[PDB]
RNA sequence: GCUGCGGUUAAAAAGCUCGUAGUUGGAUCUAGGUUUACCUUGAAUAAAUCAGAGUGCUCAAUACAAGCGCUUGCUUGAAUAGCAUCAUGGAAUAAUGAAAUUAAUGGUUAAGAGGGACAAACCGGGGGCAUUCGUAUCAUUACGCGAGAGGUGAAAUUCGUGGACCGUAGUGAGACGCCCAACAGCGAAAGCAUUUGCCAAGAAUGUCUUCAUUAAUCAAGAACGAAAGUCAGAGGUUCGAAGGCGAUUAGAUACCGCCCUAGUUCUGACCGUAAACGAUGCCAUCUCGCGAUUCGGAGGGUGCCCUGCCGAGGAGCAUCCGGAAACGAAAGUCUUUCGGUUCCGGGGGUAGUAUGGUUGCAAAG
């Protein structure tokens, strides 16, 4: 349409809108505690983590990378940080 | 590879006009964009605008009156002195009557006809109509 | 004058293409644009077929089938006329012709 | 990723948040992040890898906010710099690696067409550096030499 | 300076014996003149000593090559079947 | 497209130079042999002597027998067909004849139907021919 | 054609890529209530000519005269403007420099620029080297058959009772990887397709990882570059230039058929040309709709389906504008011309010829 708002866009937009092309652009990963059923460490760890985050002490794998969000270890559940 | 900023804000803004629309979307930012646009404005070609911050070149939104005929830039910004402003003004501009060819000066960045009554010259930047 | 948009290939994406014999000529045709079809016939005519189970040596025996995939070059295609030249407008229409 | 020799018009890379403050529930200090950097250099690795272990486990989001200084500034006032810059290094090791697969593989025209690509990619490299004044003027790419340089 | 443009070695020969048997020479003869890297001590000091012979000037090996190279395609093509068949 | 940069004033320079050699008109007048080439030596109009008379075949469609005279140029020695214009004007061209030679109007170009001629005579033995064909004036 | 041309088909985009000189280069520092470059104004700047006041030489070109009182006179006009150097002011624009006893001690940000790292039951006829398999062609062995087989529009040359062709089972050589196979994929292009092993390389995607302008295009220069062709060595199945025959024909130095030589295959070197085509150079950006397709990702449902889902490709049909038109989502955003940059064209031939130079063994470039 030719009037539209583009100061102000629709939040679903935004929200399916490439990371880039946004009006500000915002990444689409996250930070998020990770609590594995066990040593009840919450560990903090990267959404899309390349590498293997492995528990301090606890010494147990927590994520598996892959070719996009890396892949959290069965039993093991996560929380978004604020 | 981006080498005129201005030139393609002004793109944008051309093809905008051109399909219709009300707003039009300018990828980065920058001083001589905004000036530009203030000067289209005080002139009346062109509604508010907004600069949108993203902690880098940044965007502007601008509204359009659907006005303008047509907004150009020219490049390479050539020196022009006070005694060929006419013969650049007659060559660029529609008519006498409107139309508006934008230096920049020391003074800072105007139209021909501020340019001529303060008896400045400087670099050519651009023209609309 | 370019008649087709396609330059009467099948070639994009590409740069080279192998090319195949045709079965009638024998000429090297490129095998996007060497005229494909494949023909799934019985292997006793229609006429011939009655003739054929009636001496059958068994109760029930089901009749084979051939298969052929034939390649044509354009200028033996169109001489066998398993392709017409057709209109202007008609020679965009790219859906198959009915059966 | 971009493009340079080949005609790859990707649109893939980091989008850094518009906030440019430490998150509230980060509680690492700035000279503890700068001691984790300086003990994974010991350790000997570069800063991309160090700014990789530092996302992916301790939750660093960007160095240059919590440290308020780039990693490789970092490494540099405490007097850790690489000979050679990451980059730059990587790029003559691959170059190393291409000429001696060749060395065994003489028809593989497509790596001989890599090496003249790569080794440009070098000369360029060096130029900015030498330019950059992070490289020592009489600095220059031998091919002989290159391997053990690299290695 | 380079001293000769093209003729190299072989300009021995003058202007003797055509200009292509003369080519053909060269490249034989740079060949059999050439050092050649020891497969045992590592270091580039393998020389012919008569046809088919080479030794090494360091560790003191005598080889059986080819002709005018220290070793020949067939030669090697041979010692990668008998490696392959030993693998497998 | 031409380049628009603000220092590049040699290049745009440079390659119009080289590009008008490719112009017909400017190499025509520049090249360097227009004199040696060309039988009156860059002026209008010559005088020489005639050598024989020939008729030349019109081009189709026209039907005709162009009458010219062979004539050899007094300043370099050149021999060259000139024309002689007006009805029964080759009578008063005689073999061994001084005649002043002009162009014929196209620069070097043949005119007409007459195939190769490219000059044209203005006076015979002093005389005007159109004066000749006039008969203001009689064969001296 | 700088203003200001054109290059899909009319002449004209180099086959493709790397690359020095040259040209061009993202945003960002007092908004408000030291150097340069550049612009303004002056200084120094022979006339004659050009522009330009006045004046009836009768007009005018011209010329620079002349015009009033009265005699011993007064006033006259014979103007005005037209690179480099220096100075003044201006501080936008474009370059350029600063720091790696007290004080906030001193590094802009991290481009929907670029490079590099990391990830992947990753993706791919991308490349190279070995290797496995497959029928088929030809040759040949064994056995049976019995007189045709082959080939054509019709024939003939040709092969065949020394038993061909046809059957079934083997053996050997070299070539080639059918079907799957596609408006499918990869590669800078040329090009790429049987299995497996190994080697190096790469795209896209994901990334709150790293450097921080390192970039775009590129005279000279350099790599690669179908087929044919040349040199040397191996191979020589098939097909097959040249050659020889049988046909057809008025002729047939051809089309058709038969036998074939170079070649077609591999290894190591040359050549550097193709309608090397999308007859459209590369980089950046804007302008529409629809539903399909390859790859990766995100979210759901049960390998498949769904999300008017997100990027990257390769296309198709609803298409503003453009175009001489054919037609083009670019060949559009161009007399409203002006984002950067390289190459090329200037009526048709002569002619890509002559000559000179240069590369090549030659052919030739």
């Amino acid at each position: 349409p030719l009037a539209v708002d583009l100061l102000h866009p629709e939040p679903q937009r935004e929200i399916r809108c490439h990371k880039l092309k946004r009006l500000v652009q915002h990444p689409n990963s996250y930070f998020m505690d990770v609590k594995c059923s066990g040593c009840f460490k919450i560990s903090t760890v990267f959404s899309h983590a390349t590498t293997v985050v492995v528990c301090v002490g606890c010494n147990t794998v927590l994520c598996q990378p892959t070719r996009g969000k890396a892949k959290l270890t069965e039993g093991c559940s996560f929380r978004k940080k604020q | 590879v981006r080498m005129n900023v201005l030139a393609d804000a002004l793109n944008a803004i051309n093809n905008a006009e051109k399909r219709g629309k009300r707003q039009v979307l300018i990828r980065p930012a920058s001083k001589v964009i905004v000036r530009f646009l203030t000067v289209m404005m005080k002139h009346g070609y062109i509604g508010e605008f907004e600069i949108v911050d993203d902690h880098r070149a940044g965007k502007i939104v601008v509204n359009l009156t659907g006005r303008l005929n047509k907004a150009s830039v020219i490049s390479p910004r050539l020196n022009i002195r006070l005694n060929d402003l006419e013969k650049y003004t007659n060559t660029l501009l529609p008519s006498r009557q409107f139309g508006y060819l934008i230096l920049t000066t020391s003074a800072g960045i105007m139209d021909h006809e501020e340019a001529r009554r303060k008896h400045l010259g400087g670099k050519i930047l651009g023209f609309f109509f | 004058t370019f008649k087709r948009r396609n330059h009467g290939r099948n070639k994009k994406n590409r740069g080279h293409v192998a090319f195949i014999r045709c079965t009638n000529c024998g000429r090297c045709c490129p095998k996007d644009k060497a005229i494909k079809k494949f023909v799934v016939r019985n292997i006793v005519e229609a006429a011939a077929v009655r003739d054929i189970g009636d001496a059958s040596a068994y109760t029930q025996y089901a009749l084979p089938k051939l298969y052929h995939k034939l390649h044509y070059c354009i200028a033996c295609a169109i001489h066998s006329k398993v392709v017409r030249n057709r209109s202007r407008e008609a020679r965009r229409d790219r859906n198959p012709p009915p059966r | 990723m971009g493009r340079m020799h080949n005609p790859g018009k990707g649109m893939a890379k980091s989008a850094i948040p518009y906030r440019r403050s430490v998150p509230s529930w980060q509680k690492m200090t700035a000279e503890e992040v700068q001691d984790q950097i300086v003990k994974m250099a010991k350790k000997g690795l570069r800063p991309s890898q160090i700014g990789v272990i530092l996302r992916d486990s301790h939750g660093v989001g960007q160095v240059r906010r919590l440290a308020g200084n780039k990693i490789f500034r970092i490494l540099k006032s405490k007097g850790m710099a690489p000979e050679l810059p990451e980059d730059l290094y990587h790029l003559v090791k691959k170059a190393v690696a291409i000429r001696k697969h060749l060395e065994r593989s003489r028809k593989d025209i497509d790596s001989k067409y890599r090496l003249i690509l790569v080794e440009s990619r070098i000369h360029r490299l060096a130029r900015y550096y030498k330019t950059k004044r992070q490289l020592p003027p009489t600095w220059k790419y031998e091919s002989g030499t290159a391997a053990s340089l690299v290695s | 300076a380079k001293r000769t443009k093209k003729v190299g070695i072989v300009g021995k020969y003058g202007t003797r014996y055509g200009a292509s048997l003369r080519k053909m020479a060269k490249k034989l003869e740079v060949a059999q003149h050439s050092r050649y890297t020891c497969s045992f001590c590592g270091k580039e000091a393998m020389k012919r000593k008569a046809t088919g012979i080479w030794n090494c000037a360091k560790c003191h090996k005598v080889v059986a090559g080819g002709a005018y190279v220290y070793g020949t395609v067939t030669a090697a093509t041979v010692r990668s079947t008998i490696r392959r068949l030993r693998d497998l | 497209g031409k380049p628009k940069g603000l220092c590049t004033a040699r290049k745009l320079k440079t390659h119009r130079q080289e590009q008008r050699w490719n112009d017909k008109r400017y190499k025509k007048a520049h090249i360097g042999t227009r004199w040696k080439s060309n039988p009156f030596g860059g002026a209008s109009h010559a005088k020489g002597i005639v050598l024989e008379k020939i008729g030349v075949e019109a081009k189709q469609p026209n039907s005709a027998i162009r009458k010219c005279v062979r004539v050899q140029l007094i300043k370099n020695g050149k021999k060259i067909t000139a024309f002689v214009p007006n009805d029964g004007c080759l009578n008063f061209v005689e073999e061994n004849d001084e005649v002043l030679v002009s162009g014929f109007g196209r620069s070097g170009h043949a005119v007409g139907d007459i195939p190769g001629v490219r000059f044209k005579i203005v006076k015979v033995a002093n005389t005007s021919l159109i004066a000749l064909f006039k008969g203001k004036k009689e064969r001296p």
